[PDB]
Order: structure tokens, then sequence, then C-alpha cells
DNA sequence: AAAAGGCCTGCAGGCAAGTGCACAAACAATACTTAAATA
């Protein structure tokens, strides 16, 4: 069952990786991106007239919205529609949904002061008995008899974020979006977005959908997430900071384990390994040997199975690289 | 930075250098409040900050929640006056640089000069020993046996001063 | 740069006026019926809450809300000399019994304080209550959303409350907001506690959808709001009916939503809105005269003229050869009253009070009307046989209506309100050209990374290897173009030094792959099965 | 040519390799409460 394992892959340093991603994502399909963008910008007065009726504007379509999200919102919608009201441009409440440190409690503590503090509603602040939901209920009862104009524009990047998608946060944002004097516009990436809202939450949201596909590299979103590249190279820096005796003993280990990708058959037995590290007069006994070995083990820098095989799971290529570069 | 596990009371410890009294609770807590907190007052002699034993803040509570968060906050030097709090940090285990955000570390921060100080067998530490021991007692003993001790310890050792102490115990 | 911080805020037409003056009438009647139903619900619940003097007076009376949305606010009688404290419990507020008790006690004590102007959060507060507040107490519990609360906990809590009936200065009442299925509730509780609730219950219903007494009524009000001023094809009505039938709980809200959205589409693209009233016949333009030519009514009636009027001279003269005469020929049929709406209201109110029929839908009735199957509609009850000739209405084929109407033939609204969320993505990803138009060479000779990876994606089985796909994608990767494109940037130093790496092809392959599989996890297509392992993955979506 | 003693082979008798994984408990630090210092 010999499967292609990602171990047998040409690794790329973080610098080369970052820089080539930069080159590509900033030059791969520029002319397509700008053509698409200048074409779709004509839709902006359409969004104006749609949000005139407070229809929560949800945005789907492949590629990141974050850039385009802040682009449409901060630059076009807010100040133009502010001028259109008849003065601080309506504070654009951007929700870094990709940021997993967003919490309903604090963001609502912000929202409160953003919204009208016409009365000392802080007096209604109580025990953990959630005054988020009760106070927003009261705020809705208030706004039901208030004039109709946007007093704040909130926009969520990646409404399917690891925090906003929490059903509590979702319900809070639903009961929020019920308010008329606020404009709700957001976007997601999860293809299963409609799984989030029942007819109750839809009724709260009154979602109107729009596709936006511009095929972005998801710059910011690549930042919070992480994959195996984001071990062999882990130990590569460790061995760069050690003692000469450790250097020599690992040198002997790597010779006797690379002689026979560095496979397990190619290792050595601890019997003969002690025989060697005692012949060349390095190890006095087995206890000091295993001690000066566990410093590699206590950071998972070498493998051991059973013969008493100590086999370096690091590739033959990377191993002989250690030899030719950092060991010799 | 030992008994804190949090990035507030640290910077009061830098306010300790003013020999004054203020309300620090915020101005020592959030990065922006820190930037507000560090515009010099007396003569415009630049003040730079140093964090001794960050390997407790680095080794603090859960990584992706507070300690990596604290590192991101304190570590970003995006001030507008170039006379900023230039962190002079110290970490025991290298994994700290592996725990950093990949994007942030390569193009920004105090990270690049990841100077290493590998265990000095005799060549620098033994000479520090000799230079402090300029007033050398008459019969200390055979210096070659001294270097023998140095090597056969530093094999598994990083304290020649403590090997010197077991030598004073021997004498 | 800073964007990685958490939600850091930033602190930076005649057609339209008719939209206003009519859309606002629409919403006005909407909100009228809305407040009607709301006051109705408040009234019925406040009524049923009292006057039920049950001589037992040792068991709190229970009020079930069948089909309750759980959002229905409640009011109480002021009822001096006795506090009327409302208590609301959410399935979030209910981790156990003890914390339910404490949260409820704190809530009711705070309310007694607000009415009142050291206390144990427990049942003692009940009996001390009089001594500590004077007036006797009467609380009511409003379990906001019961179906999700763990019924063992709620049961234990009710048995707890039962003990409060040994003080006689308090009385309690329960308000169950069941989402539906009273059988579901009576399936979970201990039967011995049901027999405690069953002392005096009332299966009061709260459903916006019931006999359409609000549904059909708001539909009719909408018909009135659109009377004589536009039309709506059978396609529109059947689409409304369909999309309504699949949304059980809240038909009305969605109905208003779709109607308003259709109106917005019209008043933002239709140019003839200004021509439902004669006061803007002078609002005509020569280009408007041109666009009033391409009408389907226009061509149909030109054909009818050519057929019937054998002399082509009258038809030719009334044609583009004249413009004032032509526009008069057009405005001739502009005033078709369309009794369809009138006779619709007629038959509606008729079978509402003459036949007095309730379990019916005026929407599909109007559909049949525009069709003419209204006979095979009214037949459903066998009571209009004597009336199917006085409620008779053959559908009339009005003319020129193809300019003053609304129909979903372009599916703009349907695609924008009810999109194929996964199908749209699969299409625009695999196809990608209908949206995407120095370095243009590779874009023209090699697909965007997303779609050209999606297409290999497609042939993948349930469980796939990371690296097998990596190589099958390396096959797709043109190394010749990869060196064409990397060295195509000489201006950068480090990128140039990168460009001469001899093993750069597979390296950049892994780079692009580990960016693509990266950005295709938050998009939901692929799942990184067994994080900390990531040796294989699964393709969640399939085309289908 | 078929029906009755006898003997040969297709179905599976079976179960360890073995991974998934659905159970559990502290878990790391949430969210909030309550006494104190200053005007």
């Amino acid at each position: 069952k010999s499967r292609h394992t990602m171990s047998m892959a040409p690794d790329v340093t973080r610098e080369e990786f970052s820089l080539v991603s930069n080159f590509f994502n900033e030059n791969f399909q520029k002319r397509p991106r700008q053509k698409l963008f200048e074409i779709q910008k004509k839709m902006f007065p359409q969004y104006w007239f749609e949000l005139t009726q407070g229809f929560s504007l949800l945005f789907y379509g492949v590629g990141s919205k974050r850039n385009f999200l802040e682009e449409f919102a901060i630059d076009y919608l807010s100040p133009k529609i502010a001028y259109s009201q008849l003065v601080n441009s309506i504070p654009c409440l951007i929700l870094n949904g990709y940021n997993p440190s967003c919490n309903y409690r604090d963001v609502f503590k912000e929202i409160t002061d953003l919204l009208v503090p016409a009365e000392l509603t802080r007096s209604e602040t109580k025990y953990w008995g959630n005054h988020v939901i009760l106070q927003i209920q009261k705020m809705i009862d208030f706004y039901k008899n208030q004039p109709l104009d946007i007093k704040l524009i909130l926009v969520v990047h990646n409404l399917d974020g690891p925090s906003i998608r929490k059903n509590t946060f979702q319900t809070m944002l639903s009961f929020l979006s019920v308010i008329r004097q606020i404009a709700i516009v957001a976007s997601t990436d999860h293809i299963y977005a409609p799984l989030l809202w029942d007819n109750m939450k839809a009724q709260n949201y009154n979602f109107v959908f729009h596709d936006i596909s511009n095929f972005e590299p998801s710059t910011v979103e690549s930042t919070f997430q992480d994959v195996m590249k984001m071990g062999a190279e882990g130990a590569k820096y460790v061995l760069q900071s050690l003692t000469v005796n450790s250097k020599k003993m690992y040198k002997l280990l790597i010779e006797t384990q690379m002689q026979n990708r560095g496979t397990q058959r190619t290792g050595v037995e601890l019997k003969l390994f002690n025989h060697l590290c005692a012949a060349d007069f390095i190890a006095s006994n087995e206890i000091a040997l295993r001690s000066m070995l566990r410093e590699f083990i206590e950071h998972k820098m070498a493998n051991i199975t059973k013969m008493e095989i100590i086999w370096v799971p690091y590739t033959y290529a990377e191993l002989e690289k250690l030899l030719k570069t950092v060991l010799n | 930075c030992i008994s804190l596990g949090e990035p507030s009371s640290i910077f009061q410890k830098i306010f300790d250098s003013f020999q004054d009294l203020n309300g620090p609770t915020l101005q020592i807590k959030n990065m922006q409040h820190l930037q507000k907190f560090l515009e010099p007052y007396h003569k415009k002699t630049t003040f730079v900050v140093v964090l001794d034993e960050m390997d407790r803040l680095l080794h603090a509570n859960t990584s992706e929640t507070q300690s990596v968060r604290t590192i991101l906050e304190l570590f970003l030097l995006a001030k507008l006056p170039t006379v900023s709090f230039v962190l002079i940090g110290m970490a025991n285990s290298l994994d700290m640089k592996d725990r950093f955000l990949s994007r942030l570390n390569l193009d920004r921060g105090l990270l690049p000069q990841t100077i290493v100080f590998q265990p000095y067998t005799a060549e620098q530490m033994y000479e520090i020993v000799i230079q402090k021991m300029s007033s050398l007692p008459t019969i200390i003993f055979q210096p070659m046996a001294i270097k023998f001790a140095a090597k056969k310890c530093a094999g598994n050792t990083g304290d020649l001063r403590k090997l010197f102490d077991v030598l004073r115990g021997s004498i | 740069a800073d964007a990685q911080r958490s939600h850091y805020t930033v602190y930076p037409e005649k057609r339209w006026e008719l939209y206003h003056q009519l859309h606002s009438h629409f919403h006005d009647q909407v909100d009228h019926i809305i407040d009607n139903i709301e006051a109705d619900l408040k009234a019925e619940i406040s009524d049923l809450l009292y006057s039920e003097t049950t001589q037992k007076r040792r068991c709190f009376n229970t009020i079930f809300l069948l089909g309750s949305d759980s959002t229905t606010k409640i009011e109480l009688k002021d009822e001096s000399s006795r506090y009327n404290v409302l208590i609301e419990l959410t399935p979030k507020e209910s981790p156990n019994v003890r914390m339910m008790l404490r949260r409820s006690m704190y809530k009711l004590y705070s309310a007694a304080d607000a009415e009142e102007h050291d206390v144990s959060y427990d049942l003692s507060l009940v009996e001390n209550f009089k001594r500590l507040f004077g007036k006797d107490l009467a609380m009511v519990f409003n379990f906001k959303d019961v179906d999700s609360i763990n019924f063992n906990t709620l049961d234990n809590f009710i048995i707890l409350l039962k003990s409060a009936f040994k003080y006689d200065h308090v009385k309690i009442s329960l308000i169950f907001n069941i989402n539906t299925n009273l059988s579901n509730i009576e399936k979970n509780l201990r039967q011995s506690t049901i027999r405690l609730l069953k002392r005096n219950y009332h299966k009061l219903d709260v459903s916006s959808n019931k006999g359409f007494k609000y549904g059909n009524q708001i539909f009719q009000s909408f018909l009135d709001t659109v009377d004589g001023k536009l039309n709506l094809s059978d396609r529109f009505v059947e689409f409304i009916l369909s999309k309504m039938a699949n949304n059980t709980n809240h038909n009305l809200q969605l109905l208003t939503k779709m109607l308003d959205y259709s109106l917005m589409s019209y008043f933002f693209q239709n140019a003839f809105s200004v021509f439902i009233d004669p006061v803007n016949v002078d609002f005509l333009n020569d280009d408007y005269l041109k666009i009033l030519s391409r009408c389907p009514t226009f061509m149909f009636f030109v054909e009818g003229l050519i057929k019937q009027h054998a002399p082509a001279d009258e038809i030719l003269s009334l044609l583009t050869n004249k413009n004032r005469g032509l526009e008069e020929f057009f405005v001739e049929f502009l005033v078709r009253e369309n009794p369809i709406n009138g006779h619709a209201k007629f038959v509606a109110r008729f079978l509402e009070e003459e036949l007095n029929i309730t379990n019916f839908n005026l929407i599909e009735l109007y559909h049949n009307l525009l069709i003419g199957k209204l006979d095979s509609y009214l037949d459903r009850w066998s009571a209009c046989k004597e009336y199917k000739d006085r409620l008779h209405f053959e559908p009339i084929d009005t003319i020129f209506q193809e300019l003053f109407t609304l129909d979903n033939r372009s599916g703009l609204l349907t695609q924008s309100i009810f999109p194929s969320y996964k199908s749209n993505i699969e299409d625009n990803l695999l196809s990608w050209e209908q949206v995407l138009p120095l370095s243009g060479d590779l874009d023209k000779i090699m697909a965007p990374v997303l779609g050209q990876l999606f297409k290999l994606y497609r042939e993948a089985n349930m469980t796939i290897n990371i690296y097998d796909f990596y190589i099958a994608f390396r096959e797709t990767l043109p190394k010749e173009e990869i060196l064409n494109f990397i060295r195509k940037d000489p201006s950068n130093t480090k990128l140039l030094e990168l460009a001469e790496t001899p093993d750069a092809f597979d390296k950049v392959a892994l780079i692009l792959f580990m960016q693509a599989i990266f950005a295709f996890e938050n998009m939901g297509l692929i799942k990184f099965q067994s994080t900390k392992s990531y040796d294989l993955v699964e393709k969640c979506v399939w085309r289908g």
C-alpha cells in the first residue's frame, strides 16, 4: 500500500513560498481582475437602491471578498449614502470574521455605544443574565417608532467565520439585523451557507443574495489558517544549537542510519550503537548514552522502533544535507 | 517577566522607571495604549525596552489564545515615530520562532536577528574564568587538568562556574 | 497589515418618486394587517390568561402556544395590589435545574425591585415575598423555546415549582411556546407531571398560517394595492405559490419580501411606470416611442391587423409612418380596467360571506382566474354550482399589458433570492470563462488555479491522497510556462534568483498546491480529515 | 440409461490486521461578581 506521502515532497522555505505567492497573486490574472472589477462596479447604484429597503445583502461567489468587501463598503457606500441622506461618514463596522477572537459580548458592548444611548440603558446592565438579547429587544422596540435612515453600516467578512458562525452569535446578529435603521451586508466562503438559517433567521435577515466571483488568493484568510508547513526542519534548527559532543554523536547516528528517504531498515541497533560510541570513546555506558539521546527524543528529533532500531524519519536527501552542510 | 501570564502589569514595570504615579491600567494593557504610553518627556533621550526572561511569557498560558496573542501584540513595532519600544527579547527553546505567525515573522518584527549562543566548551567561558581569576591563587592546581575537567564536564555541562564551585569544594 | 485584528471598527427620478408614493402604500397596508394580527394575538393571550376560575386553585394553569414562533412578546395586567411578574427562560438559560432556579429567582426579584424601589435566590423569596414587598405575587413562566430544552431538566424544575403551592399568597401560570407537535411534548415529560399540567390547559394556537385569514387577507390587500396600475402573469403567480408552499412557518414575511423585490426590480428598470397615469403622457420621448415598438403585444397586434384588415394601407399609415397617430393608437388601449382584479375581489368577498368559505387560497384562486379554470377551482367544495354562473368569469385577454406587469422570465429575482448556492459555485468554478475575460499569455493558455484544480478534483474518489493529487496536478502544470512566467519578472532580484532554481517546478507546484488546498478548506469543498495527520483528505461536495 | 453406493471440489467455515471513533474529564480560560480606593 505504497501511497505518495507528502514527506517525499520538495519543501520550500517560508521566504521563497511567501515571495512566489506574492508574485503570483499580484500578477497572475491582473487584467482579468481589473476588467471584472471595473465591470462589476456599475452594480453599485443597484446595491444603493436595494439597501434603500434594508434588504441584508449577502455576497457569495468564489474568491475572497475581504478586499472587495472593504472596497465597496468603505469607499463607495458609506459616504455617498451619507451625503444622500440630505457630518461624520457613518462608522463602517467591519467584522473580522476570519479572526477567531471575535465575541458577541464585547462587540455588542461596542454596538451599544455606537447605537443611540438616549437613556442611561447602562442601568439595565445586570448579572450574566444576558442583557445583550433583552437590551437588543428593547432597542428594537425603540427603533420600531424611529425615523428610517441608516445610522450605522456593519459589514462582516466571512460570515461563516469560526466565531460568528457560532449559533449564539448568529442568533444575536439575526435579532440585530431585524433593525431597520441599520444596513447589513456580509459575505461567506462556506459553500453550505444556507444551512445556517431557519425561516425564523431568514425572516430576521431577509437575505438578498448576490454572486461575486473574482478568484482572489484569500490573502488575510491564508494568514489565520495553517497547514503542516505552517519534524525534519524543526530539528534542523535544533541541531544548529547544541554541544559538540551532541553534534558528533548525532553524526555517528546519522552515518549508521543512512548507510544501509531515510527508511527504518537503514538504522542501527542500540547494542552496536553503544559498541561504537564506546569504541570511539564517546559514551561511557548506556545511561549517559540514552541521556544524550533523549535530548533529541525530548524534541522528537529521531525515530526508534524494533533489533533496536534508531531510525531517522528524515529523508535521505535531507539527512545527507545535514551531513554536507551543518555537521561536517 | 515571570509571574504575570498577561500583558498589563508588565508595562507598569516599565513605568517603574519614571518614578511617578499615574493610571496605567489601560496605557499598560493594549498595544495602541502602549504607543500612547511611550512618548518621551524629559529631554528626548530615546528610551528602548528590554524584556528579560520572556521564556515565561513565551511559556505562558495556551498558545493560540494568550501567549501567541501577547507575542503578536507586544512584538509588532508599527509605531510612527521611529523612536519606538525596540524589544530586546530572550527565549530558551527555539520553538518560539516556530510558534510565530508565518506571515508576520518573515517581513516584520524583532525576529530576524535570532542570535544563537551555543555552549562554549572552553574557548570563551574558560577564558572568562581566567580573566576573573587574574588574581590567581598560587597552587590552584594543574591548569591542564583544569581544562581536562572543563572538557569532560562540558561534554554534558553548561556551568563552568559551577564546576569551579565543585572544584572549590574539592580544595 | 493590522487587518488580522478582531473586528477593529472603522470611523470614516419621477419613476423613483412613484416608487415611493406606491411602495409606501403597499408597506402601509402591510404594516396595518401586521399590527392587526399582533394586537389580535396579544388580546387573545391576555384574555385566556385570566377569568378561568378553576375551583381546584392548587395547580398553575397552563397555556400552550401551538405552532408558536416563540418570538411572540407577552403583556400582563397591571392589576394593582398584586405584582404580575413575567419570567422567560431560554434553552440557553437552562444548563441544569439549579441555575434555572437561580436565574429565574434573580429575574423576578429584580422585577419586584423595579416595582418596589440580602435575599436568597431560592424559593424562600416566594413566601418572604409578601413580608418583603407587601402585595401578593402572581408570576407567569414563558419558556421561550421548549423543544430544545432537555425535558428531564424542565420536568424536575416543574416538580420543584409544585412545592410553591403551600403559601397561598402566590399563584403561578405557565406559558409553553412549543414550536409544534404537542405530541412531541407529551412524549418526553413524565406522565405523572403531565397529569399535573393537565389540570387546566388551553390549546391556544399561534400561527401566522391558519386558514389564510391573514394570508389570503394580505394577498387580497396586495391585489388592491396593485389594482388597475399593473398586472402579474400566471408565471409570476404560480412561482409565488410554489415558493410559498415550501416555506411553512413564515409565508407572509417571505411573500411581502418577494413582492417588494419584484416591485423594486420593476421601478428600477421598467421605463413605462410613468405611464399608468395620464399626467405623464407628455413624459414621452422619441426613444421611448422606439422602445414601445418591440412590445410582444405590439407585434401580435400588428399581425392581427395584417390578418384581419386585409387593406394594408390603414395598417401602414398607422405604423411608424406616423408617430403622434402611432402613440395615440398605443394609448388607445392603455385604460383597460382589467376587471380581473375587480371580479377577483368580487368572488373573494362573495365566497367569504355569501358562501362563507375559509379553508381556501385566494392566490391559487387568482391563478385559476387568469387561467380560467376557476370552475375546476370552485368545484372543490360543491357549493358554487348555483353560483358558478353569477361568480362566472371567463379570463379576459387584455392587450398592451406586456408593458405594465411583472413576470420572472429572466429569473433575476429567483437567482438573486433563491440561488443554487452549490450549483452556482460548481458552475462558475469549472467554467470560469463567462466571468473571466505581458502576463496574459498564461491566463489565455492556462485556466485560473481554482477551476483547473476543481476539474482534477472532480474525478477523485471518496478518500483521496494529498500527494497523488499533487502529482496528478503537477501533470497539469506547464513547467515551460512556469519558467516563462517566473523569469518574466526581472525587475525583482530575489524573484530572479528564485527563477534559476533547477528544481523550481515541483517546488512551485507544492507552493501553489498548498495555497489552493489551503483556500479550499474555508470554502467547504475539501475537508482536512484528521488534522495532525493530513495524509489523506475527503471531497465533501459532489456535482449532484 | 438411471438409480444407488461411494468420494472430489465450491462455498465459507471461520478471525486477527487493524482503524475508526464515540465514549469521557479535566480542560485553558472563558464570563462575570464583589470588596476596595479614590474623590
